[PDB]
């Protein structure tokens, strides 16, 4: 069906002079919020890319200068540049602790949110179904050159670095970060944070397994809300996705003629002999390395893009997370009176602890 | 890095592969002598508007009566270069005969038709082979007349490769079966008047076009060389009926077809080879190969180095190390050690040290290095604390730490005249 | 030299095509660069405006203790910050009762937990041991006696 | 922009790969870019 837009949600008031909207109970809603933190790390033989052999190839080769080597060059900064917002974000740790693994504080069955002893990984299934909400399209060995070279820290030791990060921030205190620990008992923690949204404590207590039931619910409905679920996740994927679309695109146009008799090794050294074929060759080698540094480019283009976000990862580690960042909803969309870590293959996702105060009335002053 | 003093780092550097040893050359056991002394030795070779069309295969080419020849006046491959043909089975290849004047020798091309050429025969610019040409006027003409033999010069359209019609219609330009001459009725057919006495554009010269079906049949002609045996599991070469190539085979786990040979895997690759004596294997042209990176901690403790080999599961590593296959071959050299994690793979001057450290040198995944040595990672300071009841951690002294940060401004404000 | 005619002309312009796009690369890259530097530029002036032009409240983005004062110093394309941060060092080991039921109703000090009972003597800091005579000014009217951790009396 | 309609220079075109549709990918994450930052900016209450 075709129309303009409900353009959004129409209502319309106009002030009141002392009778006010006061809220006499509240809410809180944990949202998704998926940030990718690091694209394939992937590098070229260019040498074997381009040119696998003739012999004559190579020396062509030698006579384009050391576009090759540049790009090699370029290559290592890619990967070392993922690495370093890998690194950035990561162990921003200074002392790692251990998971206490007893698991029913405050109120909360923290299940699959720290992971487990009792189960073979130590990842937390959350995650892991995140990680079943990845698509995609001995040692890896293709005859192109191209490797997606593994990241340098462990995947599992990500999600031991994220657990203690849940685990330290659940714990330890305020300060945890720019220090070690204070052994707060949790109420008096969230307590706490109370104050940073300003207001008192007695709530806390007066709604104890109320905030709690409304907090377990809530992560019970962020499992619902992502189990089966809609496409609200894959911002990743969609980086990913556009990897596989330049690399696929790289061996597409790998097998592109271009105006030679043939598009690929020694089927060309057959009909040739004399170096009319070594121009033709040149035609490959043209095109090839204009494919290449064009996408190469565009790797980059993508890496600034994503270091912008690795740059907001690490932004939403440091206020979001191990403070109770007062700006407001640059974190989540409602007051963020906490938010707890969450991993994904080249990504990091968050869970909003948020504040909406909630019942609406007409009350004069 | 153009320096003699360096610091330390995985410092990225040029590349490797295995040097392919031997070699698997795999041919049919067929042999038979082709009748090229007889496409190119007889006189029965039709006209143009019958153009000839002989089949071979199953034979033997030689190559040599072709290049080790005066015989020819105008020859030139067209498709290839005369010099690899020697190196190339075919199967079931085509040769067209005829004589002509010394003229459409020039519109005997890939394209450029002319009259006869857009009368009598066609091609593509595409499927090409070779043409060859000489005089006979020794044999062909009698400057008493070839009255004998004909082409056609008449035609509604244009024509299409490949083509043959003998019908001499009574032609017209709009249909008219007449009886010639009577008016605006014709014949196509014209004779040739090929005399003894006459010059070059004009003379009887045979001219034979060379049709290569190449590589749509398992190829039953072949040149002149001997097959091998096979290797499995080594970094070779290959040499198929037109396939050489470099890498390692392997056989099959796959449900092939009986025309079939060729798997081209995600593009023009073939992937794999029924042998032309009844094998299928596969192929994995990727022997091992790739970067390395070195590890040398940096002229101000040591000048020891080790050697990140970056494509391998240290298989071939030492092999191709004492199978001396390795493109960045050393006089100092050794085979001391090798650990074998981070899937990139090989890493040699190592140990895998049990217990870790700060991860100076970030092998790869997880695995890091110190001294030199290597573990895989210390992954921070570990404490083990929990929650409390009461007893909270607060402060009395304390401290201020000033650190840096450090930040560009700008980079430098360059320009170029591209004009020099 | 050994040129005049076109075929000079064609290897000229295949210099000219090899000397444009390597050029073009530079420029590219340049201006790559010149992206990511701008960016990181805007994020130094945003931090000399937070870090070194007020007392940034947000936390941990101009240094990594706790930004007491942010002291900045040119260089040679770039800038470097004397983050003075606070880090704090005694650890202690003290406990609490967090609601008081003084006269049979709950007391909460100043949003700003750990009422300090070692022996219930004082209400402190967020990070630091201090001494505080605590006072109805330090609590406020919290209802009843009803669900109330603490039954610290004597409540001055 | 290349031959704006041909006959020879599309195909020539093919043989320069397929190279308009990728610039032209490129063309529609610019344009998605655009509306979706537009919709970033701008569609914030989304209570009229």
């Amino acid at each position: 069906v075709a129309y303009t837009m409900s353009l959004g949600a129409d209502s319309s008031i106009a002030y009141s002079n002392n009778t006010i909207a006061i809220p006499t109970n509240f809410s809180i809603s944990i949202t998704t919020e998926v940030m990718p933190v690091s694209m394939a790390k992937t590098s070229v033989d260019c040498n074997m890319y381009i040119c696998g052999d003739s012999t004559e190839c190579a020396n062509l080769l030698l006579q384009y200068g050391s576009f090759c080597t540049q790009l090699n060059r370029a290559l290592s900064g890619i990967a070392a540049e993922q690495d370093r917002n890998t690194r950035e974000v990561f162990a921003q740790v200074k002392q790692m602790y251990k998971t206490p693994t007893l698991k029913y504080f405050g109120g909360f069955n923290f299940s699959q949110i720290l992971p487990d002893p009792l189960k073979p990984t130590k990842r937390s299934f959350i995650e892991d179904l995140l990680f079943n909400k990845v698509t995609l399209a001995i040692c890896a060995q293709k005859f192109n050159g191209l490797t997606v070279l593994p990241p340098l820290l462990t995947d599992d030791m990500i999600a031991a670095y994220t657990a203690a990060l849940v685990s330290g921030t659940a714990t330890a205190g305020w300060t945890f970060g720019a220090g070690a620990a204070l052994q707060i008992p949790f109420a008096m923690q969230m307590a706490y944070r109370f104050n940073g949204i300003g207001v008192t404590q007695n709530v806390l207590y007066e709604n104890q397994k109320q905030i709690a039931n409304q907090f377990n619910k809530a992560i019970s409905q962020i499992q619902e809300s992502l189990t089966t679920t809609s496409t609200a996740l894959g911002k990743l994927q969609d980086v990913v996705n556009q990897n596989a679309q330049a690399l696929n695109t790289l061996v597409k146009q790998l097998s592109s003629n271009f105006g030679a008799i043939s598009s690929v090794l020694n089927d060309i050294l057959s009909r040739l002999d004399k170096v009319e074929a070594e121009v033709q060759i040149d035609r490959l080698i043209t095109g090839r390395l204009q494919s290449l540094q064009t996408y190469v480019t565009q790797q980059l283009i993508r890496a600034a893009e994503i270091r912008a976000s690795a740059n907001l990862a690490a932004t939403k580690m440091s206020e979001c997370v191990l403070g109770q960042s007062k700006r407001v909803d640059f974190c989540g969309k409602g007051y963020h009176l906490m938010s707890f870590p969450q991993a994904a293959p080249h990504g990091v996702v968050f869970l909003h602890v948020t504040y909406v105060p909630s019942q609406e009335r007409n009350f004069t002053t | 890095v153009k320096s003699f003093e360096i610091d330390k780092g995985i410092y990225q550097t040029s590349n490797f592969r295995v040097v392919p040893s031997g070699d698997v050359v795999r041919f049919p056991n067929i042999t038979n002598l082709c009748p090229f002394g007889e496409v190119f030795n007889a006189t029965k070779f039709p006209s143009v508007y019958a153009w000839e069309r002989k089949k071979i295969s199953n034979c033997v080419a030689d190559y040599s009566v072709l290049y080790n020849s005066t015989f020819f006046s105008t020859f030139k491959c067209y498709g290839v270069s005369a010099t690899k043909l020697n190196d190339l089975c075919f199967s079931n290849v085509y040769a067209d005969s005829f004589v002509v004047k010394g003229d459409d020798v020039r519109q005997i091309a890939p394209g450029q038709t002319g009259v006869i050429a857009d009368y009598n025969y066609k091609l593509p610019d595409d499927f090409m082979g070779c043409v060859l040409a000489w005089n006979t006027r020794n044999i062909d003409a009698t400057s008493t007349g070839n009255y004998n033999y004909k082409y056609r010069y008449l035609r509604h359209g244009k024509l299409r490769p490949f083509e043959r019609d003998i019908s001499n219609v009574p032609f017209s330009p709009d249909g008219k079966p007449c009886t010639p001459p009577a008016l605006n009725c014709y014949w196509p057919l014209n004779d040739y008047g090929f005399y003894t006495t006459t010059g070059i554009g004009y003379q009887p010269y045979r001219v034979v076009v060379l049709s290569f079906e190449l590589l749509n049949a398992p190829a039953t002609v072949c040149g002149p060389k001997l097959s091998t045996d096979l290797i499995k599991n080594q970094c070779v070469n290959f040499n198929f009926n037109g396939l050489t190539g470099t890498g390692v085979l392997t056989p099959s786990s796959k449900r092939f077809q009986p025309f079939q040979q060729f798997g081209r895997d995600v593009s023009d690759f073939t992937d794999s080879v029924r042998d032309p004596k009844t094998s299928e294997i596969l192929d994995i042209s990727p022997c091992s190969f790739g970067g390395v990176s070195v590890i040398t901690p940096g002229t101000n403790a040591s000048s020891e180095v080790a050697v990140l080999y970056q494509d391998v599961n240290c298989t071939d590593v030492s092999t191709a190390i004492h199978a001396d296959q390795l493109t960045p071959a050393w006089r100092i050299y050794s085979t001391g050690n090798n650990v074998f994690q981070t899937q990139a793979g090989c890493l040699i001057g190592a140990e895998h040290v049990d217990t870790s450290y700060e991860c100076d040198i970030p092998i790869g995944a997880g695995i890091c290095a110190s001294y030199i040595v290597a573990y895989t990672m210390s992954l921070g300071a570990d404490s083990s604390i929990a929650y409390s009841n009461n007893t909270i951690a607060i402060p009395t002294n304390f401290s201020i730490s000033i650190t840096t940060e450090v930040m560009p401004v700008s980079m430098a404000k360059t320009s170029v005249d591209c004009n020099m | 030299s050994r040129l005049d005619k076109v075929e000079a002309e064609v290897q000229i312009d295949r210099l000219i095509t090899g000397r444009l796009q390597s050029l073009q690369t530079y420029v590219t890259q340049q201006l790559i660069r010149a992206a990511e530097i701008r960016a990181s530029a805007n994020l130094a002036a945003t931090k000399m405006s937070e870090c070194v032009l007020g007392q940034s409240k947000r936390v941990d983005f101009c240094g990594k203790g706790y930004h007491l004062m942010s002291f900045p110093q040119a260089a040679p394309h770039g800038v470097v910050f004397l983050h003075v941060t606070y880090v704090p060092s005694q650890e202690r080991n003290f406990t609490t009762a967090p609601a008081i039921c003084h006269e049979g109703k709950a007391y909460f000090p100043r949003e700003g937990v750990f009422v300090f009972n070692g022996t219930s003597w004082f209400i402190t800091q967020r990070n630091f041991f201090s001494p505080q005579i605590i006072t109805t000014d330090n609590t406020f009217v919290s209802g009843n006696c009803d669900v109330v951790i603490g039954i610290i009396n004597n409540t001055v």
